[PDB]
RNA sequence: AAAGACCAAGGGUUCCUGCGCAACGUUAAUCGACGCAGGGUUAGUCGGUUCCUAAGGCGAGGCUGAAAAGCGUAGUCGAUGGGAAACAGGUUAAUAUUCCUGUACUUCUGGUUACUGCGAUGGAGGGACGGAGAAGGCUAGGCCAGCUUGGCGUUGGUUGUCCAAGUUUAAGGUGGUAGGCUGAAAUCUUAGGUAAAUCCGGGGUUUCAAGGCCGAGAGCUGAUGACGAGUCGUCUUUUAGAUGACGAAGUGGUUGAUGCCAUGCUUCCAAGAAAAGCUUCUAAGCUUCAGGUAACCAGGAACCGUACCCCAAACCGACACAGGUGGUCGGGUAGAGAAUACCAAGGCGCUUGAGAGAACUCGGGUGAAGGAACUAGGCAAAAUGGCACCGUAACUUCGGGAGAAGGUGCGCCGGCUAGGGUGAAGGAUUUACUCCGUAAGCUCUGGCUGGUCGAAGAUACCAGGCCGCUGCGACUGUUUAUUAAAAACACAGCACUCUGCAAACACGAAAGUGGACGUAUAGGGUGUGACGCCUGCCCGGUGCCGGAAGGUUAAUUGAUGGG
C-alpha cells in the first residue's frame, strides 16, 4: 500500500503515498466529533513558544477511547478509519450494548474482528487487558502508566512495546525508544502493534505537502544575523562559528536536558 | 399612552409641499412628532385629538443640519416626522 | 499605494473608545489626564 | 467586464428647489460637491435590533502574584457564519421591494369551540458544511421568424424576399417533473445515550418489497389585470415637461450560461466550523387545572437605518491629487474568451484657452546602401506570433526536452456530398409533467471539387523569436515596503542530537499556557539541501558523553593555640 508517484509534474516526482483502501470512505462517527481549533503554536499569553507551526487543513478531534474500561463488554471493530490528529489509523468499535467508541487500530485489525477487554480477555492481538494478566515476553501497546488516566505510551503508528520483566507490583517494559520502564502491573495495556507501521516509509515530496500538514518553515540559525541566532554572523558562509546550540543558547550535540529526579527510580536503564 | 402623554406626542403639522400634496392626493398628514414617540403613541394620540380614525403611521427620524457658521460648526437639533394616513372621508 | 489609515469604526471604538479606556488602569488615566487638560474631545 | 448600474465599508447633507458669486474652483463663470434659505430619507417581509454561536474578549467565586495585577471555572459578550416571511406596476424636484394599486407570505396575541399528558438547564435526531472533476437537466439572456404600428426616402433603385420600432409581465398558488438519497412495516427484548424515556442505539423473529424524504424547472393560474408605439382630448407653450381617457400586436423556433438543480454525484487526501432555532423523548413538577393539539373569529408585528457619493471631485492619499479601495450585474458583431476591436443600455470630452509650426526634449510613423561595424552588454528597437496538418535533435530521472527546430494551407463565391441536435406528425405505456419517433423549419460539425480578386486572405486589434556551449541553484516558492529577486532564504530528502510524558523545549516572579487533547513511525533543536556515485585520515585543543581510585575544593562545624 506504498505508492510511487510517476514524474508528470515536478513536485510529483518523489512522492510516496500510503493509500489504504480498507480505510472508511464516508464520514466519521459524528457522535465522538469535537472541535478543534488551531494555534500556531502560540501561547496563553499569545507568543509562539513552539517554531515552525501553523496554516494546515481544518480538522476535528476524533474522541479515542484511551481508557478501554469497558469490560467484559464484546465489541465488533466493524470499521477503520482515518484521522488526522494521529499518524495511526482509528477503528470504530460497537459494543454488544450498541455503544460505539474510537480505539487506536492494532495491526491486523480489520472490520468485523472481535475485542474485548478485562480480566479474562483471550490473549489475541486486539484485546486490553492490566498488564499483570499480560504474559511476559507479548509485545503490547497503549500503555498506561497511572491506573485509569489512560493509554499514554505506545500509540503512534507501528508503536509497540516489550514486556520483558515483572516483578511483584511492577512490570518491566522495552520501549521502542530503547528505555528499560517500571509500569504499574495494574495498568492496561492493548496486545500487538498499532497500525499503519508503513507510515514511515512514505515521502512528501514538495515543500507543499508540509505545508498541509501545518508545519511552517525551518530557518537555519547559521542564516541569521546574531542578534537573532548564536549561530548568526559571519562574512560569506560561514559555519556555526562555535559549539552548536539552540536559539537560546543550549547546546543541541549531545548534552542531556533530562532533570526529572521524581521520576528516576521508574527508568530501570536509560536509551533515548 | 395611558396619562398626559397624549399632548407631549403631536408637535404640529409639517407644512411642506409634499405635505400639502398628500393631504389632498391621498389621505396623509405630515406631523412633527416627539423623537421618542412609538408609531402606537402617535396613532392613539392622533385618534384621542382630533378626533379620527387612523389607517397606518410611518415615521422617520431627521437629521438636524449642521450650519458651520460663525466660530464653529453649529447643529440644529435632530426632529421625527410621522406620515398620518386616516379613512378617506376624515380630513383631520 | 494603500495608506495607513484604513478606517473602521467598529475598529477604531474597541481600540480607543470610552470603554476601552476604562476598561484598564492605565486607560482611565488617559481620561484622568485629558479631563485635568480640559480637551473638549475625551475618547473616539 | 466601464469612464455604465449597484451592495458593503468610509464620509455625513455633499441630495433637490429658490436666491446668489466675495472667497473656494489652478482661467472666466450667469455654473458648481461653493454661500444663504427652505425642502427631502415612510418597511411585519430590505439591513439591523432580537435568537445562536467561531476566533477572541471579559469573567462571580477560585488559583496565582510586593501592590498594580495575571490566569481562568460557572457564565456573559463577540460575525466575517447559522436562524420567519414580498413581489410586479404606478408615482416625486428630491424616497420607495418602505408611499399608492394589485396579488402574496411569515409569525405572534386574545377569545370561542372540540379533543387531549403537558413539562427542561437534560437524552436523541436535525441543522451541518473540504478540494477537484464530470455529464446532464433547466432558466435568465441572445438571435431569427411571424405579427402589429409607422414609413415609401434631398442621389441610381426601393409596394417589397424592403426599412424602423414594439412584440412585456413578478412573487405566490397548483403541480412533485429531470434528477438525488434511503429498504419499509409489525412484534418481542435489551450491560448503552450521566436519572428517565414510549425517542435513539443494540439484539431476535415474521411479512412485503415499494414506502418515505428531497428536488431545479415545465405547464396552468396569478393576469378580463398591469404594461404597451401611439390616438383622441390640447389647456398649453416656444425645445414639446406635463395635462386624462383610450390604446394594436403581444406569438413560434433556435441558441443558451460562470446563474439554478447542487449543501447533489464521482474521486482524492491535506480528511473538511460551532451553537441555536427545529423535530422528538422523558426528569423534577403539574393532574377537574395548567399546558398541548386542531378549527373559526378578531387583532397585531415595536425600535434603529434608509437622502447622496461609493474605481470616487463626496472614502484612504495635506489637493476637485494619473495612486489604493471588498463584493455584484455585465447586451450586440467578430472572437476560445470576462483578451481585443467597434458599438448598445447608459455615461462622458477629463475647469485655462488661442495661435505659431524654431532649436531642443518627450511619445510615435517611414527610411537608400550596409546590417551589431554600436555598446561594458544587441540596452533599446526591430522581429516572432493564430489554427489545422506534416515534421522535430542531443540528452533524459522515461515524465520530458517539445510549440524543439522547420514547413504547407488559410479570403470570397459556386457544384456535389457526410453526419449532430431539436422537432407536428404518427405509433406506443393510446396509465401521463410517459416512451419511441418525426417532414418541414432552425441549429452545429465536416468532406471532395471548381471558379475568382488583390502586392498581400491568421490582412486590422490581438498574437512565442529561435538555436549551440558553459557557471550557479535541483525543481514550484520566498526576500532587502522605497536603488539588491540573486548563486541569498525556504524546500522535499538526509543525518546528528535531545525528549518516557507533569517530555524535552518556550512564554510567564507564579498560577498557568503552548508542545498536544500529541506519546519515540512522536515532538524539539542543529546542520546539509531533489536525484545519482560517494562522503577519506586526525580525539592532540575546545565542547559533549561516561567513570570515580586519587588530589584539590563552599557554606557549615569549631579541636587547638594566642590574647
Ligand atoms: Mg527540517
Ligand atoms: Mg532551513
Ligand atoms: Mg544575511
Ligand atoms: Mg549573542
Ligand atoms: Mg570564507
Ligand atoms: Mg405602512
Ligand atoms: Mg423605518
Ligand atoms: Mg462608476
Ligand atoms: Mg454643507
Ligand atoms: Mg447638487
Ligand atoms: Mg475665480
Ligand atoms: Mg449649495
Ligand atoms: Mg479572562
Ligand atoms: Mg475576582
Ligand atoms: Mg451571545
Ligand atoms: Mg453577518
Ligand atoms: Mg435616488
Ligand atoms: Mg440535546
Ligand atoms: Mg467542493
Ligand atoms: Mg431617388
Ligand atoms: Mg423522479
Ligand atoms: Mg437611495
Ligand atoms: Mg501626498
Ligand atoms: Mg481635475
Ligand atoms: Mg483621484
Ligand atoms: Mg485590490
Ligand atoms: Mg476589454
Ligand atoms: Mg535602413
Ligand atoms: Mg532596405
Ligand atoms: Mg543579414
Ligand atoms: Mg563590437
Ligand atoms: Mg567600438
Ligand atoms: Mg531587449
Ligand atoms: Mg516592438
Ligand atoms: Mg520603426
Ligand atoms: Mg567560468
Ligand atoms: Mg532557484
Ligand atoms: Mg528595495
Ligand atoms: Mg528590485
Ligand atoms: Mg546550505
Amino acid at each position: 500500500a506504498i505508492v510511487k508517484c510517476k514524474p508528470t509534474s515536478a513536485g510529483r516526482r518523489f512522492v510516496v503515498k500510503v493509500v489504504n483502501q480498507e480505510l472508511h470512505k464516508g464520514a466519521p462517527y459524528a457522535p465522538l466529533l469535537e472541535k478543534k481549533s488551531k494555534s500556531g503554536g502560540r501561547n496563553n499569553n499569545g507568543r509562539i513558544t513552539t517554531r515552525h507551526i501553523g496554516g494546515g487543513h481544518k480538522q476535528h478531534y476524533r474522541l479515542v477511547d484511551f481508557r478501554r474500561n469497558k469490560d467484559g463488554i464484546p465489541a465488533i471493530v466493524e470499521r477503520v478509519e482515518y484521522d488526522p490528529n494521529r499518524t495511526a489509523h482509528i477503528a470504530l468499535l460497537k459494543y454488544a450494548d450498541g455503544e460505539r467508541r474510537y480505539i487506536i487500530a492494532p495491526k491486523g485489525v480489520a472490520a468485523g474482528d472481535q475485542l474485548i477487554s478485562g480480566i479474562g480477555a483471550p490473549i489475541k492481538a486486539g484485546n486490553s487487558m492490566p498488564l499483570r494478566n499480560i504474559p511476559v515476553g507479548s509485545t503490547v501497546h497503549g500503555i498506561e502508566l497511572k491506573p485509569g488516566k489512560g493509554a499514554q505510551i505506545a500509540r503512534s503508528a507501528g508503536a509497540s512495546a516489550q514486556l520483558v520483566a515483572r516483578e511483584g507490583a511492577y512490570v518491566t517494559l522495552r520501549l521502542r525508544s530503547g528505555e528499560m520502564r517500571k509500569v504499574l502491573a495494574e495498568c492496561r495495556a492493548t496486545l500487538g502493534e498499532v497500525s499503519n507501521s508503513e507510515h514511515s516509509l512514505r515521502s512528501l515530496g514538495k515543500a507543499g505537502a508540509t505545508r498541509w500538514r501545518g508545519v511552517r518553515p525551518t530557518v537555519r540559525g547559521v542564516a541569521m544575523n546574531p542578534v537573532d541566532h548564536p549561530h548568526g554572523g559571519g562574512e560569506g558562509r560561514t559555519s556555526a562559528g562555535r559549539h552548536p546550540v539552540s536559539p537560546w543558547g543550549l547546546q543541541t550535540k549531545g548534552k542531556k536536558t533530562r532533570s526529572n529526579k521524581r521520576t528516576d527510580n521508574m527508568i530501570v536503564r536509560r536509551r533515548k | 399612552m395611558n396619562q398626559e402623554r397624549v399632548f407631549k406626542v403631536l408637535l404640529g403639522p409639517h407644512i411642506s409641499e409634499k405635505a400639502t400634496g398628500l393631504a389632498d392626493g391621498k389621505s396623509q398628514f405630515v406631523f412633527k412628532v416627539a423623537t421618542d414617540a412609538t408609531k402606537l403613541e402617535i396613532k392613539k394620540a392622533v385618534e384621542s385629538l382630533f378626533s379620527v380614525k387612523v389607517q397606518r403611521v410611518t415615521t422617520l427620524n431627521v437629521k438636524g443640519k449642521t450650519k458651520r457658521t460663525a466660530r464653529g460648526l453649529g447643529k440644529r437639533n435632530d426632529w421625527k416626522k410621522a406620515y398620518i394616513a386616516l379613512q378617506p372621508g376624515q380630513d383631520l | 499605494m494603500k495608506r495607513t489609515f484604513q478606517p473602521s469604526t467598529l475598529k477604531r471604538a474597541r481600540v480607543h473608545g470610552f470603554r476601552a479606556r476604562m476598561a484598564t488602569k492605565n486607560g482611565r488615566q488617559v481620561l484622568s489626564r485629558r479631563r485635568a487638560k480640559g480637551r473638549k474631545r475625551l475618547t473616539v
